[PDB]
């Protein structure tokens, strides 16, 4: 941060941080490898977000205790 | 040439700048640019700037008292090691090295000593010959010591009194003067038991007249 | 202290005798932080002295040699035991007194640690504004 005093109050500015970078394996999944027990869940979005794809299939397919620390 | 300024006038400069510089702080101070200045705390200074928080935790306000100060010295010692520094590099190059400036005229003292048989002196003489950067030679014959040093007014001078006050049968300068350029390499030893041995040597740079001018002064010590 | 009672309750006689109550502190700090140390677990053993001295030897490697009265500590550990120590003083006027500790100004915890109350009966006097 910028943990600078201007004037009567410091200010600490920290910038944007840039997000991960997608790999090889790892994409944005879309409304389209749901199953249709998850099909009707997903109305109005066509994609899925980039955390929700990265663990699909360990809250979907696996019915074990997730852990999302998002 | 450079001219100076006298001590009220040096008074006054010193007082405006540092008059300049503590304007320049108040007004970065001012304008925020730098955060307001700290009380300055020492020991003694503790129980009135920091007396209220002492109480309730003593020994935090003394480390934080103390590592004000410590902070002062560090910045003071760094400053001092920083311009130290300099010398670093300008000591035995920048600031030994001089030469007194030899270029247009080279000192010549041309030393007549009697007895000279003690290898402490020539080896004291030719270390002062080393270090202070003045050449010549040393010719040594029967009850003849001629001792020809060419080099800088300061090492002349510093010559002048090593050879007649720091060093003890009697030394005399028999030609103090000056030359174009010079005739002698660097501080050697040469013993010559015959006249013209030497005087074939002082010939070969061009100063015969000095073994002449050794010859005639004990040759007048001699008949008087 | 327990260096005190049990030696003065068996003197036989009376005496004079001489303690360095600063340790070794005065080797490591001033003489004025010493001193409000000292005024410090003064008032601590005189609040408590049941946790204070709990709270003066905090770990069980640390002990007292028999030439002085305090434990031997780390500089940050006497931080360590006086902020604990600041914080015990405060909790009997917290409770004894039923108000929060947050309450106390850094002024009037200056006068806690001293040991200057105030108190005023007649509120009557409120007559004069």
């Amino acid at each position: 941060s910028f943990r600078r005093q201007r004037k009567g109050y410091e200010e600490v500015h920290v910038p944007a941080l840039k997000p991960k970078p997608f790999g090889s394996e790892e994409q944005l999944l879309p409304v389209e490898k749901l199953p249709k027990y998850a099909q009707a869940g997903f109305e109005g979005f066509k994609t899925l977000n980039r955390i929700q794809s990265k663990l699909y299939r360990a809250a979907l397919e696996t019915d074990e205790n997730l852990l999302l620390c998002a | 040439l450079g001219v100076y300024l006298t001590k009220k006038e040096q008074k006054k400069l010193r007082r405006q700048t540092r008059r300049e510089a503590q304007k320049e702080l108040q007004e970065k101070v001012r304008l925020g640019l730098m955060p307001p200045p700290e009380p300055k705390v020492r020991i003694s200074n503790l129980m009135r700037v920091l007396g209220t928080e002492a109480v309730q935790d003593p020994t935090k306000v003394e480390a934080h008292v103390r590592a004000q100060m410590a902070k002062r010295q560090k910045a003071h010692e760094e400053a001092n090691a920083a311009r130290k520094l300099t010398a670093e590099q300008r000591k035995v190059k920048k600031i030994k090295k001089l030469k007194e400036d030899i270029s247009q005229g080279v000192h010549i003292s041309v030393y007549r000593v009697r007895n000279l048989s003690n290898p402490a002196k020539k080896f004291k003489i030719e270390a002062n010959a080393g270090q202070l950067y003045l050449t010549g030679v040393v010719v040594l014959h029967k009850d003849v010591n001629v001792v020809v040093v060419e080099g800088g007014p300061k090492a002349q001078k510093k010559f002048k009194r090593l050879m007649l006050h720091r060093i003890k049968n009697k030394c005399v300068l028999v030609w103090e003067g000056t030359a174009k350029d010079r005739s002698f390499g660097e501080m050697k030893f040469k013993q010559c038991p015959t006249e013209n041995m030497a005087r074939e040597h002082f010939k070969k740079h061009g100063a015969e007249h000095y073994w002449d001018l050794a010859l005639s002064e004990s040759v007048l010590e001699s008949t008087d | 202290v327990e260096k005190f009672g049990d030696l003065i309750l068996k003197a036989t006689e009376p005496q004079m005798v001489l303690f360095n109550l600063y340790d070794d502190w005065l080797k490591t700090i001033s003489s004025y932080t010493a001193f409000s140390r000292l005024i410090l677990i003064l008032r601590a053993l005189h609040v408590n002295n049941d946790r204070a001295k709990v709270i003066l030897k905090p770990d069980k490697t640390t002990i007292t040699e028999p030439h002085h009265i305090w434990p031997t500590l780390t500089d940050e550990e006497w931080i360590k035991v006086e902020v604990q120590l600041k914080d015990l003083i405060l909790a009997d006027y917290g409770k004894k007194n039923n108000v929060n500790v947050a309450s106390l100004t850094q002024s009037e915890i200056r006068d806690i640690i001293l040991g200057m109350e105030i108190s005023a009966p007649s509120q009557q006097r409120q007559q004069i504004a």
